[PDB]
């Protein structure tokens, strides 16, 4: 029969740590230790919370690590042994198809380009991201890119570029453990407002310890903005991998079930039935799988 | 005057395109503000007057070295991925001209009131007696909301686009790109 297990339980692959924030000046960032954080100050206007830059600083210093665990296959609780190992045979076979080539690529990209910084970029001239590979508490190689470069529409290439694409997928393929400190750095202006993720004095913003914080889920999220094989219409650029395909923006859920566009009918295409969906179609199915989620019947 | 460009915004999974508005229109006050000059007309061509809504697409027109020194300006990085626009083209010869205005409001009671002890010395209760909680001017008008490098408090910007008249009349534009006596065209 091969029916899909009652319980389908992914760990979320690619962990990211709770992205602080900081401040501090333009060409200070080479000496960017003891950078004094924001913090989350209530203002009455009713009293709310609000992030700012002091007068002394342009640049934000956001501060994350990300952990590529890698057997992004294997189901935490699978129900069925069957098929936890049909899928297991299926995402090997897309391994020796394409060994984590484009996922790695572009999640580099989110890597190189500030999407963590959701709208500390919009209004930043210059943004510069540093990502370091830690390995046994020393840098083993080091990286710096440009978000002005890089886009947030386009998939291009470059060669620092394809050496973090090979870490990050010998990361997701499993022959290491792939751990980077990626610090940002926008040039948002003096003492501007800046947008940390906002807890729920009406309206609150999250911080962890006399330091204002991103989440770590819109920092995943972020991560996650790599699907491009949508039906895309109105121009609109890469969404996040979800299931069907939605967007809170928009307010609109792209790759809708009544197409076969989804990605549990592309899964239950795929290792059901074996009716292989496209290239595109496999890749966002197994960035969706890196994701994880709390898939399966009821 | 004679030239137009148009910034359309690129629909953004992340932000709803009011936010997108409020950014270019912050990035164009700060190019305004370094540039210099009062003959940049500002225009929403998809401005629909039945909820206010501001639209999709920004217009600007200014003469042809005006718009060069703009796109030359580098105002423009970090916005090319939310924004894309096509050419400084001449606007076409049979348009209306219509002006384009900021009209605030004294939506704050004790702002007047604080404005008052600066002016008489009043006391407390004779500003409250003077003027009243129910002075306060709602405004039913499309609107961007900005913040300040020079005054740190975030202020909302009403834009309203004037009637359609039949020629246009000399007048300057301010550093928004609204109008201080001018007019811009309408197609």
């Amino acid at each position: 029969i091969l029916s899909t297990a009652s319980v389908l339980a992914f760990e979320r692959k690619l962990d990211p740590s709770d992205a602080l924030m900081s401040a501090g000046a333009w060409a200070q960032r080479d000496a960017s230790q003891e950078w004094p954080a924001v913090t989350v100050r209530e203002k009455s206007v009713q009293t709310v919370d609000v992030a700012n830059l002091p007068s002394d600083a342009d640049t934000l210093k956001v501060r994350f690590t990300l952990r590529v665990l890698g057997g992004a296959g294997t189901p935490s609780a699978c129900n069925d042994a069957a098929y936890r190992d049909k899928l297991l045979q299926t995402v090997a076979t897309y391994v020796n198809d394409q060994g984590f080539a484009e996922l790695a690529r572009r999640y580099a990209h989110n890597l190189a380009n500030a999407r963590f910084l959701w709208r500390n970029r919009v209004g930043a001239e210059a943004v510069e991201v540093r990502i370091n590979h830690i390995r046994q508490g020393e840098v083993a190689r080091a990286w710096r890119f440009d978000a002005l470069a890089i886009g947030l529409r386009d998939f291009k290439a470059d060669a620092e570029l394809d050496a973090l694409a090979e870490l990050i997928a010998s990361g997701l393929s499993g022959s290491g453990h792939v751990l980077l400190e990626v610090v940002a750095f926008a040039r948002i202006g003096d003492g501007q407002e800046v947008f940390p993720s906002q807890e729920l004095k009406s309206k609150t913003l999250y911080s962890v310890r006399d330091a204002a914080a991103i989440h770590s889920q819109k920092i995943g999220n972020a991560l996650r903005t790599i699907d491009t094989w949508y039906p895309d219409e109105d121009g609109l650029g890469p969404i996040a991998v979800e299931p069907y395909g939605s967007v809170t923006s928009q307010g609109k859920a792209y790759r809708q079930p009544k197409q076969k566009l989804d990605f549990y009918t592309l899964l239950d295409n795929w290792v059901l039935r074996d009716e292989a969906p496209a290239v595109e179609q496999q890749h966002y199915v197994i960035a969706n799988l890196i994701r994880g989620g709390v898939f399966g019947e009821a | 005057m004679d030239h137009y460009l148009d910034i359309r915004l690129r629909p953004d999974p992340e932000f709803p395109p009011a936010q997108l508005m409020s950014v270019l229109f912050g990035k164009l006050h700060q190019a305004l503000v370094a540039q210099g000059g009062d003959r940049i007309g500002v225009s929403f061509p998809d401005l629909d007057e039945s909820r206010s809504r501001l639209g999709e697409r920004l217009r600007i027109h200014a003469s042809a070295d005006d718009l060069r020194a703009l796109l030359a300006r580098p105002w423009l990085e970090g916005l090319r991925d939310h924004l894309q626009f096509g050419e400084p083209a001449v606007v076409p010869h049979p348009t209306p001209y219509r002006q384009v205005s900021r009209v605030q409001a004294k939506s704050n009671p004790e702002r007047l009131r604080r404005r008052l002890m600066r002016r008489h010395d009043l006391s407390e209760e004779e500003a409250r007696k003077r003027i009243p909680d129910t002075v306060a001017r709602a405004l039913d008008l499309p609107f961007v909301t900005l913040r300040s490098q020079s005054t740190g408090q975030h202020f909302r910007l009403f834009i309203r686009h004037g009637p359609l008249q039949v020629t246009a009349e000399e007048g300057g534009f301010t550093c928004y790109g609204l109008s201080k006596g001018g007019f811009v065209p309408w197609f």
